[PDB]
DNA sequence: TGTCCCCTCGCTGCCGCCGCC
RNA sequence: AGGCGGGCAGCGAA
């Protein structure tokens, strides 16, 4: 169904229209969610036909993969480009009409928003929840959202990691609190069972409804007893274990010196064990680092008489994992917390504030940098844009929330007539704009210093900076200065410079008692999709201006 | 006008590997290269200034300048961008500092010094192709004159050139060329009798006739830029960028005798722990290494000495030039934004991490048991009435003080800074 | 050169207009600087005065009357001082701002300068050529004459970016006229166009890759257009200040470059605006801004009116020597203009002084094709109109050159030199497009 | 005969290199 | 000893 360049792999087709038939793959994948669906309906033994319907979403998901897959019988680049294009074209419309409903998006990920309804109880959410599923369900005739989890109090680490308490309802309306994480040290295998479990009391003390600081006394209590109880080595040694699989075999490693495993490999190998790539290594480290790691089956042998390293755990299996999980944490003492688990507090003291600074007289500045952009695009005119079907007038300011466009994921959208902007419908007004200003400034008017004599004319004598009234003194120059030009041009250079708009260093376009005020800022994860996903139209736009500043 | 003129205009320019600056530069350069090229002869010169205030010799300022060289304006390289380089910092530096007489004072200095060690650097083929491009003598009035020019330049060459032989003395006479000139011109040179004089002319110590006549070119040129500058004053690009740039502008202790008692003598506590632990395992580390180097800066030890010393007391050169040397001439500020780091002083030693094993930096009053620096003590012929006297301050927590103690039973009061207690104890031997 | 204006520069190359026709009037008519004195400064004798043409007030109406009018003096003439003109006593004149004047009269009051004669602008010599180059030109020729085209933007309509008529131009030029040497002229990408200006820019099917950039859109456009030129027919290109190819807005402005259009050097060539070049012994001059149109004269006398329009341009060129002497030039209210860099009009002067054989400035009136003071003054008009309709394109036929058929005048002197006979020997047709 | 399980993004630890405070 | 920049390898996740 989709037309395609098969001499350019790299070039994208776009969707066939509606009336072109449905074609073989939608049929295929629309039979294989009815069988998934029956599956789940099934559900609806458990634990078996779980395992069923998982392996039924590998295959439907698969359907997608191999339109990625070079040596694939069916690979299509374009087909699996196209499908990525347009997932992230539906997260981008998802997250925008959130935005436009006044809701707080936290995160998002490939099919996922979490939004902060605000509210202290379930259904006060759930309301919010399914008046959202229904505004979306709308747009599309066969893609449908759903609510998937429930989150009482969500701890967002970083990206692909946080932590939280699912709410899950039980059969006489009862609900109850899980804890639920994804990706952090805890579901690691490289850490160790201890430090799961200690990683999972500390997250279910914080996001318990408890006083903070007392969570964080508590946590600090629990954490010296474990401290106390890994010194004195009086934890049974299988909470210790590390688990690292080797891609490779232990001969191809260069810098194994170092990793530990390639070690214990490569003794397991001496002494009569088959690792070869793809096995899964197991050890402890005992008291280099690689050199003290040795297999579980030789530590748990008491004839040897390994006792493994407190240091090297406490530091690292335990302290760094529970530093990264209260990082974000209100009132979070590291240098406590080193205190707690008996650390260096000189190594955590410097990433709190950066350490000193520490400099000379660096007179390696020009007085061109040292000027803010904004006092230099404080005498500047915003510019100005019209749609080029609905014919409105308004004013662009880059990657910004405004009342009149929106830069969604394929381009530069109108809000009053939802139609996108191609590259060349802005490049030719963005080129027009700095031409009509040049022109403006080639039409050499002349302004008198003067204050009582102030005149604009275009006559200039054979005595340029002489005023042509009768007896004036004052300095004529022109109205139009090439500085002020300049500082034109660079604004119109700023508005399409990709860095300057991810740092939100751009002129604001409206003052705040505008009429034409925008009501929903955007906020910053977005501008950094956003930035990211239009770079070749902002490049663009950004290479029109160049052409004259280059000139200028 | 085009590319080809220019590139033969600038090779007549350059036919020798120096210049007097005499034609304007011709050609567009944009904001950019004119900011960047002014700020790196600006950098150099400030570097030759600051050198020039602390009364360095010529050998040790061009050994300083030389990587300053290869890094912001390289000469003696046949590429055209380097030789615009230097021509156009040179004259927008000319533009900087015209405005007032004491800037042109520092500019004509600065720049006449700068001349000097590029000459210096330049081969003597080179020198000569420079000096031909002031009247030199025929071959037969040099032989006519050999003798008493030969006698007068003799001590010259020795002591310059370094030519102790008279061997290699009368071969580099016998290709030195020399110039006839009036002895005014030569005034300088003939108070101290460098020149040898006849009917009223001198015979050319050549280097500072060429210095001399270049600082007074360069003050001509500069009163006639500063009288051209109000038609200039019209632009708007280039007078912030002027305005900034004038603003901008506004051994006894060697490797070998820090080992010694004498200088060792001197020394507290803690500079003696890292000095005995560097001998111990002819390694220090980082904290260690920075507070010794520091130290020995402050007490007057060079950069050059600082390198032998640290090299001979680590027991391969290789490493040591990857990894060490850039450290150690980088406590003394030669490279980065060139910091001439301040010796910590006993409040920056105790804010340190506290030592470990194998760690040797930080104050003995603090770090040692009190066993241990009761020993030390015996081993200074203090008494035990001394010993608890200074293990009681430590107990408080005032190092500083138990420090002043053990200055003052061994050898205004509080010292605070090992290199003070070192000025005090070689003040007590002055 | 860069987009720089200097004020001094600017009032410089303003006083070095007048202080040039000011020695040039007096070498013509024999007058020592003596004779010449300040007309701001009360004089009880006649005294021959040059300056430039100006308001009585810089703060004027549009319109202007022969009451309204003042002239400028040097900076070494007059301290650059306006004196205001009474031109009561003279019957017969034709004015413009920014003309440069040369004037007998007398200060009567101090306050008014009576104007008793003007002193009527020399103009300026022809090229000459020798005996040698005309004959091979002649063989260059191989007898047939010499036919030379004309064209003026902008080339396609205000609703459309059709250029089949461009099409068909190229077809007949290649087929039919076969000529030597074919000019055109800008804005070929005018930014002033309403779809242009508007954004209006539509999805062009013709075009696997759509354009991102209007220089992209004239790579895709005009450029597979213009190689279908042939190459036997050697074309040149003089741009405008509406050009959106072009880098350089003002007046006058440096030539496009060729490799950025991507266009063969076989037989294209791209000249600035203004321009001056030969084609044989033919010497063209060229600019690109409206001055047809755009000049608005100050007319007294019943035989200055009867005169054609067309006409009393052309001589207020020849005599000022310059292609657009107006100052300021016209402005268009802001959306476009003259563009003046006033910083650089010494390029816009005439080179070397000599009279252009052939004068071509391209104009918005109606096309026309006058010989005035023995130089011929082309103007092929828009190749399209703004409706879409057949525009104008001028064709010149210039007879080979003969020494023996006596059209060609011989210069008396040592050096045996010829004058170009144009207007004689050149016949031009305006052909509808 | 010889095969495979989408790339791509962001996160953490380790290793070697470079400049700096 | 510390922050940054580019490179490799290991791994959790969409
Ligand atoms: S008090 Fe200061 S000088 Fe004395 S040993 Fe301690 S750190 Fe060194």
């Amino acid at each position: 169904t989709v037309d395609r360049n098969k001499e350019d792999i790299d070039e994208l087709p776009s969707v066939p229209p509606s009336e072109v038939d449905q074609g073989v793959l939608p049929r295929l994948l629309a039979n294989l969610v009815d069988r998934r669906r029956e599956v789940k309906k099934v559900m609806k033994k458990r634990v078996q036909c779980d395992i069923r319907q998982q392996a039924l979403k590998l295959t439907a998901n698969s359907m997608y993969g191999c339109l990625g897959y070079v040596n694939s019988r069916f690979y299509a680049k374009p087909l699996a480009m196209l499908v990525t294009n347009k997932g992230r074209e539906i997260l981008m419309n998802t997250r925008q009409l959130a935005e436009s409903m006044n809701l707080l998006v936290v995160y998002g990920d490939t099919d996922s928003v979490m939004i902060d309804t605000g509210c202290d109880n379930y259904a006060d959410a759930i309301k919010i929840g399914l008046g959202f599923k229904r505004l979306v369900n709308e747009r599309y005739r066969l893609l449908e959202i759903d609510i998937d989890n429930v989150f009482k109090k969500l701890l967002l680490h970083a990206k692909k990691k946080y932590a939280a308490l699912t709410v899950n309802l039980d059969k006489n309306g009862n609900g109850t609190t899980v804890l639920e994480v994804k990706g952090l040290d805890m579901k690691r295998r490289e850490f160790c069972p201890l430090s799961r479990d200690v990683s999972i009391h500390v997250l279910n003390t914080i996001l318990s409804d408890k006083d903070p600081e007392e969570a964080l006394q508590e946590v600090y209590d629990y954490l010296e007893d474990i401290r106390i109880k890994v010194e004195t080595n009086n934890i049974r040694i299988d909470k210790y274990k590390i688990n690292m699989k080797l891609s490779k075999d232990p001969k191809a490693y260069p810098g194994g010196k170092n990793m530990p495993a390639v070690q214990v490999a490569l003794r397991m190998r001496k002494a009569g064990r088959v690792v070869k790539a793809g096995s899964v290594i197991t050890f402890v480290i005992t008291k280099s680092v690689a050199e003290r790691a040795h297999a579980l089956n030789e530590v748990m042998i008491k004839s040897n008489n390994l006792i493994p390293d407190p240091q090297y755990y406490l530091e690292k299996q335990i302290f760094a994992p529970v530093e990264r999980l209260l990082e974000r944490i209100d009132s979070f003492n590291v240098v406590r917390l080193s205190e707690a688990l008996g650390l260096d507090s000189k190594k955590y003291f410097r990433r709190e504030g950066g350490n000193n600074n520490g400099e000379d007289i660096n007179n390696l500045q020009p007085l061109e940098t040292t000027i803010t952009d904004v006092e230099r695009f404080k005498d500047t005119v915003t510019l100005e844009l019209s749609c080029p079907s609905c014919d409105k007038r308004f004013p662009f300011g880059g990657i910004v929330s405004s009342n009149y466009y929106r830069v969604s994921y394929n381009g530069l959208q109108c809000k009053h007539c939802e139609q996108l902007f191609t590259p060349l419908q802005l490049t030719s007004q963005i080129e027009h704009s700095i031409r009509a200003h040049i022109s403006l400034y080639y039409a050499g008017w002349l302004q008198c210093d003067d204050s009582t004599c102030g005149i604009v004319t275009r006559q200039v004598s054979v005595f340029g900076k002489r005023c042509l009234n009768d007896g004036c003194t004052g300095v004529m120059r022109y109205k139009y200065s090439d500085k002020q030009l300049y500082n034109q041009l660079l604004y119109f250079d700023s508005l399409f410079d990709c860095e300057k708009n991810k740092k939100q260093e751009l002129k604001p376009i409206y003052l705040p008692d505008d009429l034409d005020y925008p009501k929903e800022q955007l906020t910053e994860s977005s501008i950094k999709a956003l930035t990211e996903q239009n770079r070749e139209l902002m490049e663009t736009g950004r290479s029109v201006v160049q052409k004259y500043l280059n000139d200028c | 006008s085009s590319s080809e003129e220019e590139k033969k205009l600038y090779a007549r320019l350059y036919e020798s590997k120096l210049s007097f600056y005499d034609l304007p530069p011709q050609g567009e350069i944009t904001l950019e290269q004119f900011e960047i090229w002014a700020i790196d002869r600006l950098k150099i010169l400030l570097e030759i200034e600051s050198c020039l205030s602390r009364n360095k010799s010529i050998k040790e300022i061009e050994t300083i300048i030389k990587p300053q060289f290869q890094k912001l304006l390289p000469f003696n390289t046949e590429s055209l961008e380097d030789r615009k380089k230097d021509y156009y910092s040179h004259f927008i530096l000319r533009l900087c500092f015209c405005r007032s007489k004491e800037l042109r004072e520092k500019f004509v200095r600065a720049e006449t010094f700068l001349f000097k060690i590029r000459f210096n650097m330049l081969t003597s083929t080179d020198q000569t192709k420079f000096v031909q491009s002031l009247q030199f003598i025929s071959n037969e009035e040099k032989a006519e004159l050999s003798h008493q020019l030969y006698q007068t330049v003799s001590a010259s060459l020795q002591f310059q050139l370094n030519l102790n032989e008279e061997h290699q003395r009368k071969q580099y006479f016998q290709q030195e060329k020399f110039i006839k000139l009036p002895f005014e011109n030569v005034i300088e040179l003939v108070g101290n009798r460098l020149v040898f004089l006849k009917d009223g002319y001198a015979y050319l110590q050549q280097l500072n006739l060429l210095s001399n006549e270049f600082a007074s070119k360069l003050n001509q040129e500069l009163i006639k830029t500063y009288q051209y500058l109000p038609r200039l004053n019209e632009d708007d690009r280039l007078l912030p960028i002027l305005n900034h740039l004038s603003s901008g502008y506004t051994d006894e202790i060697n490797a070998q005798s820090v080992w010694s008692e004498e200088i060792s003598s001197n020394y507290p506590l803690c500079i003696k722990n890292l000095m005995e632990g560097l001998k111990k395992n002819h390694h220090l580390r980082y904290y260690g290494r920075q507070q010794l180097s520091l130290f020995l800066k402050g007490i007057g030890l060079s950069a050059d000495e600082a390198l032998k010393f640290w090299s001979e007391a680590f027991t391969t050169m290789e490493k040591f030039n990857k990894e060490y040397r850039y450290s150690f001439r980088h406590n003394y500020g030669l490279e980065g934004n060139r910091i001439n780091y301040k010796p910590w002083d006993c409040h920056t030693i105790l804010s340190k991490p506290r030592p470990g094993r194998g760690d040797y930096h930080g104050c003995p009053f603090r770090d040692w048991s009190h066993e241990r620096l009761s020993a030390e003590l015996r081993s200074m012929k203090l008494t035990q009435a001394q010993i608890i006297s200074v293990l009681d301050s430590c107990q408080k927590g005032e190092y500083t003080i138990a420090c002043t103690k053990v200055f003052e039973m061994t050898h205004q009061t509080h010292i605070a800074h090992p290199n003070l207690y070192f000025e005090r104890s070689r003040q007590l031997q002055k | 050169r860069t987009m720089r204006q200097n004020l001094q520069e600017a009032s410089d190359v303003l006083d070095d207009q007048i202080e040039s026709f000011t020695k040039i009037i007096q070498n013509h008519y024999k007058l020592s600087p003596n004779d010449f004195a300040d007309p701001t400064i009360q004089s009880q004798s006649e005294i021959y005065a040059v300056g430039r043409i100006v308001p009585d007030s810089p703060t004027y109406d549009k319109f202007l009357n022969p009451e309204s009018l003042s002239l400028e003096t040097s900076r070494m003439g007059g301290v650059g001082r306006r004196v205001r003109l009474d031109l009561s006593q003279v019957n017969e004149l034709s004015f413009f701002l920014g003309q440069i004047v040369a004037f007998k009269g007398k200060n009567a009051n101090g306050d008014y300068f009576t104007v008793n004669s003007i002193l009527p602008l020399p103009y300026p010599n022809s090229p000459v050529s020798t005996s040698q180059e005309l004959q091979e030109f002649q063989a260059n020729l191989e007898g047939s004459s010499l036919k030379v085209i004309v064209t003026c933007g902008p080339y396609f309509a205000n609703d459309n970016f059709s250029l089949e008529l461009l099409q068909e131009f190229i077809d007949s030029i290649n087929n039919e006229v076969k000529p030597h040497v074919l000019i055109m002229f800008g804005p070929f990408i005018d930014i002033t166009h309403p779809l242009i200006a508007s954004g209006k820019l539509p999805n062009f099917p013709q075009f696997k890759t759509q354009p991102k950039t209007l220089d992209e859109l004239f790579l895709k456009l005009f450029t597979p257009i213009l190689k279908t030129i042939s190459p036997h027919i050697q074309t040149v290109l003089i741009p405008s200040t509406k050009d959106a190819i072009s880098n350089h807005a003002a007046y006058p402005q440096a030539s496009l470059i060729r490799k950025a259009l991507q266009l063969p050097k076989r037989n294209f060539k791209c000249m600035a605006n203004p321009s001056s070049f030969q084609i044989n012994e033919i010497y063209f001059g060229c600019s690109n801004v409206d001055t047809f149109k755009d000049l608005k004269e100050v007319i007294k006398g019943g035989t200055t009116s009867s005169r054609y329009r067309l006409d009393r341009v052309s001589e207020h060129i020849l005599q000022q020597r310059r292609y657009y002497p107006i100052f300021p030039g016209s402005i268009r209210t802001h959306i476009s203009g003259a563009d003046l860099d006033v910083s650089y009009l010494g390029l816009t002067e005439f080179v070397g002084g000599f009279s252009p054989d052939i004068m071509i400035i391209p104009s918005e009136l109606q096309h026309f094709a006058r010989v005035v003071q023995n130089v011929v003054v082309i103007n092929p008009g828009r190749f399209i109109r703004a409706t879409g309709n057949r525009g104008s394109y001028a064709q010149i036929t210039v007879q080979c050159p003969d020494l023996e058929d006596g059209k060609l005048t011989l210069v008396e002197g040592e050096e045996p030199v010829y004058l170009h006979n144009v207007w004689k020997r050149a016949r031009v047709d305006l052909i509808a497009s």
